[PDB]
């Protein structure tokens, strides 16, 4: 467990291609990234996966799950925010 | 939102 | 993060650390505004846990961090713990975070926003660097 905040750039995968690693475990509200030599791991869960869009960092995924050994050759799975943002919006508006 | 005052260096 | 690198202190202002009452870091989260934090539903956060903002070195005692109390836990009702689908929880803070150079919000996308495979993005955290 590192004392200092770590960062890593990694590529987004398509769910179709991600199913080649995880099969049916991949649902529509999930997005994969990684398998590039880096990997999110235990303790990273709940954290951000951000992509720069139009000059601003946007939350695209939330660290969710992946390889039990945090293999850098296997893609990590993140909660797909675009599929959950409507709920976020409704929740804030009502509370 | 999304624009850090301290720019990240990757 | 395995094979990642140390971040420039304060360069990911929305990144928060979720710690239990013993001070143990168990999950990350992101500030979307002064009163709300987004995290994973499987992190199993409770109102006894604490949101720490503005932190870089969890081993330092000289950082001006904000330890914020959690008022309510909003687990997405669509969350399925068997498949871990719709893994998102919203935390409403008891005390609003004080935005500064090292504490601010990340943007949220529109439901119709598109992020193509092949795009290089970034992930951050205090997770294990070696399994
Ligand atoms: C939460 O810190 C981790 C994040 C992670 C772990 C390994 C690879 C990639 C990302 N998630 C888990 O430990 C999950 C927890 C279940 C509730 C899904 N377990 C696995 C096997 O990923």
């Amino acid at each position: 467990t590192p004392d200092r905040l770590q960062q890593a750039s990694l590529p987004l995968l398509s769910n179709t291609n991600c199913k080649k690693y995880w099969g049916t475990k991949i649902k529509d509200a999930m997005i994969c990234a990684g398998a590039s030599g880096v990997s999110s791991c235990m303790g990273d869960s709940g954290g951000p996966l951000v992509c720069k869009k139009n000059g601003a960092w946007t939350l695209v995924g939330i660290v969710s799950w992946g390889s039990s050994t945090c293999s850098t050759s296997t893609p990590g799975v993140y909660a797909r925010v675009t599929a959950l943002v409507n709920w976020v919006q409704q929740t804030l508006a009502a509370n | 939102c999304g624009v850090p005052a301290i720019q990240p260096v990757l | 993060i395995v094979n990642g690198e140390e971040a420039v202190p304060g360069s990911w202002p929305w990144q928060v650390s979720l710690q239990d009452k013993t001070g143990f870091h168990f999950c990350g989260g992101s500030l979307i505004n002064e009163n709300w934090v987004v995290t994973a539903a499987h992190c199993g956060v409770t109102t006894s846990d604490v949101v720490v903002a503005g932190e870089f070195d969890q081993g330092s005692s000289s950082e001006k961090i904000q330890k914020l109390k959690i008022a309510k836990v909003f687990k997405n009702s669509k969350y399925n713990s068997l498949t871990i689908n719709n893994d998102i929880t919203l935390l409403k803070l008891s005390t609003a975070a004080s935005f500064s150079q090292t504490v601010s919000a990340v943007c949220l996308p529109s439901a119709s926003d598109d992020f193509a495979a092949g795009t290089t993005c970034v992930t951050t955290g205090w997770g294990l660097t070696r399994y």
